[PDB]
């Protein structure tokens, strides 16, 4: 009714129909401790807002009172469950109560409460026909937004809309390369699907990914792909990706690609590989080149990698002590 | 502009 | 040598940690730049005006604005009106690592202010009259904790709030943040963390959160909120803090987490990113760097020889220079980055963070590195609960002598 940015916006002390209503006082004690110098319109509206909780009046009018109150601080997750006992005690339309949370997310869309809010909505209505779609919109202002992915996935996996996501993310992902959390979208709606055991499939990836690493070398994203979706079989089972990478040394050198060298290598001695020794020293060498040139924020990590190296496979880790 | 956690 | 330049951010060379965009422009990219460039003017500031750099961190300034909001802030903190138990730990223990004392009459008052936030179902609320919810329960206790007081530790009602903890818990091992409330790691990590100091685990409280916690490990090597989700340094210290007060660290693939953190720190600016691809800020100075003491003692515990001793695996100078030079403000007060405001939490943890950098100590060992002044260097804090490691062994003896409600 009465907007909280209204000109003519009262307070709620000012309202005809709240007369029967004494406001409730915040009890912060004797001498309080971080005590918030609110203004006077926020004040006033949780002075009544702990009225109606307190009583636990389940009106019409505390209903419109948690907008504003939420509107004041949508942070108070009191308020919005005090407003989730009213949409159910009230019989109140939840489409429009969907259109009313689609809007307080737009403008707030960094707040837990309100996307959790839209969930509960979408449970009690089992409708998620407006969600891919409200969700693009909020990316599309911010195209990593946090919790706008995690509804999203939550969607997609409870209601199965897995059919246009992966479409989804290739549109995302041409706009913007770097987008990790696109990156991350890709390997969820993947998992999720086909899986990325069938080798058409897993292919298919690697290729896509040297790809984008060639057009960006130094975009980090593609780099942590490329190794997040190879790791876990086991990077030494794929014998031509060392070769292939080692290509990329002259025009396409970065920390990251000498970086997978060395988890390469290091996964190589892990598998007992061929010229156990001329691996190690090779991946040494690259530790140091990193340590000391290329990548020097790490050389504590670096360092670290050289040393456990060194220490489970020269030549001499596995001879007795008396040799 | 601020950090949100809760 | 006298060309020789101490501040690794001032070096020479340093010019090379410049992003190189392979003039493929993008979102990501172009924010970066923005920032670097931000960033750089700072680290240039000297040379330009003719001065020698001198680190220094602000003291005086950030006890005068701790020392106030402690008991008063401005309508500014409206938005904080849900979490002032928040507000109470994240100033008392900026104050703790300044090493300022909590006079008594402080000390009773936030005692009583905190009783006032205690539900009668258990747990701590944003305010008075507020219902129970798990981050200003975690941030309720961790204050009291840092007072350390016995008037302290008897606010909690720890019968209450191992029921509350009980009422929150899902049958798939994780727990909701609060009634009707939201899922995600961190619920995991304020549990373990309360329910710990205050001796109220049970046996089957955490019956298979680490298992859930383990879930949400990505392909990135790092955690997220939810399995499924991106890797993010708050989600990613919530994990393995909460698995490491279960002793279960080892459900984690430890090695790519290391490797996912360690690449969290940025080239040029010094400081850390939340996530890859995103901006540096001063807040995950503690969320990410305090991941490295947390897997220093998990690699330690599994007897990792080639450890360091001495050093945490992240560059602990180009951290504090990144802090000391780009996150204070010079009324008192820290902040996210160059252009961003102070506030509370950012003070708090850029603090954090500055002592973690500061103070490396594995067991016996003990080697720290104070950049700039002496003055800068700051109390340690536990890389657990994020409070003095005094404070967590006091509070853990002393609750130790109650008994696991229920026995
Ligand atoms: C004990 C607690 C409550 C820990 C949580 C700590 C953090 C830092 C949680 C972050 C949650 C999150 C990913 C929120 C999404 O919004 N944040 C951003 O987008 C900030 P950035 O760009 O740095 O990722
Ligand atoms: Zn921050």
């Amino acid at each position: 009714f009465l907007s909280l940015d209204s000109p003519t916006y009262v307070l709620y002390r000012d309202r005809a129909e709240w007369a029967d209503i004494d406001p409730v006082p915040q009890n912060d004690g004797p001498s309080p401790v971080v005590q918030i110098i609110y203004s006077e319109k926020f004040r006033d509206v949780y002075d009544y807002f702990r009225a109606v909780l307190q009583r636990d009046e389940r009106s019409e009018r505390a209903f419109k009172l948690t907008r504003d109150a939420i509107e004041l601080n949508a942070a108070n997750y009191t308020v919005w469950h005090f407003r989730r006992v009213l949409l159910r005690s009230l019989q109140k339309d939840l489409q429009e109560e969907m259109n009313y949370i689609i809007a307080i997310i737009e403008e707030q869309p960094k707040n837990y409460q309100v996307w959790h809010h839209r969930r509960v909505l979408v449970e009690w209505l089992k409708d998620p026909s407006q969600e891919l779609e409200f969700i693009a919109d909020i990316l599309n202002q911010d195209a990593k937004n946090y919790h706008a992915w995690q509804h999203r996935q939550w969607v997609i996996q409870e209601f199965r809309l897995w059919d246009n996501e992966l479409q989804y993310v290739d549109q995302l992902l041409k706009e913007d390369v770097r987008n990790n959390s696109v990156w991350n979208q890709r390997h969820f709606v993947i998992s999720n699907t086909t899986g990325y055991s069938d080798r058409a499939v897993l292919e298919r990836e690697v290729q896509y990914t040297l790809e984008m690493i060639k057009l960006v070398p130094h975009n980090e994203s593609a780099w942590n792909y490329l190794k997040g979706i190879l790791q876990d079989r086991g990077l030494s089972r794929y014998p031509n990706l060392l070769n292939q990478l080692l290509d990329l040394q002259p025009s396409h050198s970065s920390p990251y690609l000498i970086a997978f060298l060395v988890d390469i290598y290091e996964d190589m001695l892990e598998n007992q590989c061929d010229n156990k020794e001329d691996i190690l020293n090779k991946a040494l060498e690259l530790c140091e080149i990193l340590a000391k040139e290329k990548d020097t924020i790490r050389k504590e990590y670096w360092r670290y990698i050289g040393r456990s190296l060194q220490s489970k496979h020269s030549r001499e880790s596995d001879i007795p002590a008396s040799v | 502009t601020k950090c949100v956690i809760f | 040598p006298v060309w020789s330049e101490p501040l690794y951010s001032l070096r020479p060379e340093h010019a090379r940690e410049r992003l190189q965009d392979d003039s493929v422009e993008t979102v990501t990219s172009i924010e970066q730049a923005k920032v670097e460039e931000k960033i750089q003017e700072v680290f240039s500031s000297y040379k330009f005006n003719h001065l020698v750099p001198r680190l220094v961190l602000q003291r005086e300034k950030h006890f005068h604005y701790l020392k106030r909001g402690l008991r008063q802030l401005t309508d500014a903190y409206e938005c904080l009106d849900a979490s002032r138990p928040w507000l109470c730990y994240w100033i008392l223990h900026s104050l703790e690592l300044l090493d300022e004392p909590i006079p008594q009459i402080v000390a009773t008052d936030v005692c009583q202010f905190l009783e006032l936030c205690q539900s009668p179902d258990g747990g701590f609320g944003g305010g008075p009259g507020q219902y129970p919810h798990l981050a200003p329960t975690y941030a309720a206790v961790n204050a009291l904790c840092i007072i350390g007081t016995e008037e302290a530790y008897n606010v909690i009602n720890r019968e209450k709030l191992l029921q509350y903890l009980y009422s929150l818990k899902q049958p798939d091992g994780s727990f909701l943040m609060h009634v009707g409330g939201e899922v995600d790691v961190r619920s995991a990590y304020c549990a373990a963390s309360v329910a710990s100091l205050t001796n109220i685990i049970t046996p089957d409280l955490f019956e298979g959160t680490a298992e859930w916690i383990a879930r949400c490990q990505n392909w990135e090597g790092g955690i997220g909120g939810v399995p499924g989700m991106e890797a993010h340094g708050g989600y990613t210290f919530c994990g393995l803090a909460a698995l490491v007060i279960l002793k279960k660290e080892r459900s984690l693939n430890l090695k790519s987490l290391l490797q996912w953190v360690t690449s969290r720190q940025m080239r040029f600016e010094g400081g850390f990113q939340g996530r890859c691809n995103k901006l540096v800020d001063g807040c995950y100075s503690f969320w990410q760097a305090g991941l490295l003491p947390l897997l220093h003692r998990a690699l330690h515990a599994q007897g990792d020889p080639a450890l360091s001793m001495s050093h945490w695996m992240f560059h602990q100078q180009a951290l504090q220079e990144y802090i000391l030079m780009c996150c204070q403000c010079p009324a008192g007060g820290l902040l996210d980055k160059p252009g961003k405001s102070r506030d509370f939490y950012h003070t708090c943890y850029c603090l954090s963070g500055l002592s973690i950098a500061q103070h490396f100590g594995s067991g016996a060992m003990l080697h720290d590195v104070v950049m700039g002044v002496p003055e800068n260097v700051l109390q340690p804090t536990h890389p657990v609960y994020n409070i003095g490691p005094d404070k967590v062994i006091q509070a853990t003896t002393h609750f130790l002598q109650k008994p696991v409600p229920g026995f």
